């Protein structure tokens, strides 16, 4: 804890620290190989509501997609259970509970991600589209369906997560967590897939 | 002492065998109804296997030595040899497997 | 507490508003020995889609269900919940008994 037997074993012993200087390794703790209740305490600090229990069917949802992309050794849909080891995106599960609650729909009643209402450029293309690696979230027109102007409604999907998103979202931006959320070999792409495995 | 006072006092018949701390010692001194100073001071200096059977299923407090069992009839836990599996030189591992 | 009914106000069983493929049949029926739950067409009353109202009978016992769910499959409980000749089957039928 204190970092006082580093000096004791010159080269008898691996060191694995934060911030290696000339030899000595980096401590990597991959965020996907924790269970579903200590990434909820270490990430979201400690969510009770329903919020929980979307975060949870989020995570789901995404390793779903994960083992359906990369195959993986006697696991399948029916014996896939949350605390499965199975690497999944967290940028990806920002964006989308996030965008799914701040973005508006271009058309009222229905909010399909297809009817997205992006407040485009003067020259045409979109001010800010968002980024998923990174933590840029897009911008969105403003909620008014008066008259005279086209009517925009805002996102009728939403949960009431904002505040823990954007929490997670400043973790993410932190490079104190880099041995959790940006780990050297074991990062997440956007479509599931990591240089190496737990082995 | 960590057995609840009431429970042990209500045993028939104790097995006091070598006792070492002064805690466990008092605890069966107040745990029994049958005492004789010159039996129960000899406690921390008991050889291995000795025993004081002291209650109602004697006629006597008296100190025995229990028949050791026939050989190859012993307890023994088959817990790994520590120094054994260490001493033994190392292989190339596999960890794939243990994934 | 999470399949929902095809029609608000009432949450008969048979109305079970399950997701189902292009075919014709659910993406996932569900299953009783095994443990995967049943999916479910999502909650959606607006326009242009039909009228989906979750059940108003669940109670906020989710988590203990969930808790359940995750033991059931654990291979540490078999002599708890998967006895060999004691397993009751679906419709509550013993191959032996407590004698």
């Amino acid at each position: 804890i204190h970092g006082e037997y580093a000096a004791a074993f010159k080269g008898k012993a691996k060191v694995y620290k934060v911030t290696p200087s000339n030899n000595e390794l980096k401590l990597s703790i991959p965020y996907w190989a924790l269970t579903c209740d200590e990434f909820l305490s270490v990430a979201f600090g400690g969510l009770e509501g329903s919020g929980r229990n979307a975060l949870i069917d989020k995570i789901y949802e995404l390793k779903l997609q994960t083992l359906k992309r990369q195959e993986y050794e006697g696991i399948n849909e029916d014996s896939l259970t949350v605390d499965t080891p199975i690497p999944f995106s967290i940028h990806k599960l920002w964006f989308d509970l996030y965008r799914a609650e701040i973005s508006t729909h271009y058309v009222q009643g229905s909010h399909s991600e297809e009817n997205e209402a992006l407040l485009l450029g003067e020259d045409g293309n979109p001010v800010q589209k968002g980024d998923s690696l990174k933590v840029v979230p897009p911008i969105y027109m403003p909620h008014t369906q008066a008259q005279g102007a086209t009517k925009i409604y805002l996102s009728n999907r939403g949960k009431n997560i904002r505040k823990p998103l954007e929490g997670l979202a400043s973790l993410l931006k932190d490079p104190r967590y880099e041995f959790l959320f940006n780990a050297d070999d074991w990062s997440v792409n956007l479509d599931g897939k990591t240089n190496k495995d737990l082995d | 002492s960590e057995i609840d006072s009431t429970i042990l006092s209500q045993c028939g018949t104790l097995f006091a065998l070598r006792m070492n701390n002064s805690s466990d010692r008092n605890h069966v001194l107040g745990a029994v109804s049958d005492s004789f100073e010159g039996l129960m001071g000899m406690l921390p200096t008991l050889r291995t296997g000795e025993a004081i059977i002291i209650g109602e299923s004697v006629r006597l407090p008296m100190r025995t030595i229990i028949s050791p069992p026939p050989f190859g009839r012993r307890p023994d836990s088959l817990d790994p040899d520590v120094t054994a599996k260490w001493s033994n030189n190392r292989v190339q591992g596999d960890y794939k497997e243990v994934l």
